[PDB]
């Protein structure tokens, strides 16, 4: 499926169905969730899909350069522009002109909650539990932080 | 490859079965977003291809199946059962052209797991100013032999009021 179709249905899904109204954190915070968690299963299924070889990282920086590269250019046809880490489970994958912030953009950082999912979940079917945010560090960029758990 | 956008869909699918527990809602917020796409997609399907107008509904018909599915979805779906007065058609498709699988047993009879398509079908002709509806007939993965969207003319859109 050409990718336009990707982009406007993110589009669509940020916009529409889970745009938060602005009610209060609460409803902001269900309508991210959402969006985040459709990211988490949707990376698990790529993971799935294009890398059987689940045995071939065998450790947690080998993870995060195939985040980096082969995901990332799985779902954006690049890779990540810099991966910073402080080697104690925070790693930052910067994005130089993310590609979601595409379709002015006031609510740009629900734009960003599917691929904060993405990359959990790519790296839950990789064995590793993360927290993943994510802000526009200056627009069209973007920097994805992963805390992983112990 | 796009592997990501039935992926996407799918989640966005499985997402509404969790929020609506009717799927009915379902289907119904499906059309709703896929007709907001429609609208959107009608823009990039007219500049990217050198599409004009359609002096028919016939024509219309090409395009949407021999163009605009191939260029979005990548398939080719034929064109069946005219209506006498050319006003209503099938498009026939061999599986579920947005979605592979569905789990057993079946808790979702009346879920139209590709209902978007019919949302983003209608939107985009409402843009070139024909009002129309878009239905699934069949569907492979409710157990026919192929996957039917039914598409009938309903009017020209007024220009103006
Ligand atoms: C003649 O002027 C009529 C123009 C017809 C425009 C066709 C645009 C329809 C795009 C829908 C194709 C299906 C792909 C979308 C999948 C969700």
């Amino acid at each position: 499926a050409d990718e336009a179709l990707f982009l406007l249905l993110h589009n669509e899904m940020v916009s529409g169905v889970y745009k938060s109204a602005e009610q209060g954190e609460v409803e902001n915070g269900r309508c991210i969730t959402k969006l985040e968690n459709m990211g988490f299963r949707v990376g698990q299924g790529l993971i799935e899909r294009f890398t059987k070889d689940t045995a071939r990282f065998k450790d947690e920086l080998d993870i995060m350069k195939f985040i980096c590269k082969d995901f990332w250019t799985t779902v954006f046809k690049k890779q990540i522009d810099n991966l910073r880490t402080n080697h104690q489970g925070i790693y930052v994958l910067q994005d130089n002109k993310f590609r979601l912030l595409t379709q002015y953009l006031e609510h740009a950082s629900k734009y960003l909650a599917f691929t904060c999912g993405l990359i959990r979940g790519g790296l839950s079917n990789l064995g590793i539990k993360s927290i993943v945010t994510a802000e526009v560090s200056s627009m069209p960029a973007c920097k994805f932080q992963v805390m992983i758990q112990k | 490859s796009s592997e990501l956008f039935t992926l996407t869909y799918g989640a966005l699918v499985t997402q509404l079965c969790k929020d609506y527990e009717n799927d009915e809602d379902v289907n119904k917020q499906l059309d709703k977003m896929g007709f907001n796409i429609g609208v959107r997609l009608i823009e990039d399907f007219l500049a990217r291809s050198n599409v004009g107008r359609c002096h028919d509904f016939r024509e219309t018909a090409d395009v949407i199946a021999k163009v605009a599915f191939k260029m979005y979805l990548g398939i080719t779906p034929s064109i069946t059962n005219w209506s006498p007065a050319g006003d209503e058609f099938s498009l026939i498709l061999e599986n579920n052209p947005l979605v592979d699988f569905v789990e057993l047993p079946d808790n979702h009879s009346s879920l139209i797991y590709s209902n978007l398509l019919c949302g983003v079908l209608r939107g985009a002709l409402e843009m070139v100013q024909m009002a129309v509806e878009a239905k699934f007939v069949q569907d492979t993965l409710k157990g026919d032999g192929v996957t039917e969207i039914r598409m009938r003319f309903i009017r020209r859109i007024e220009d103006n009021l």
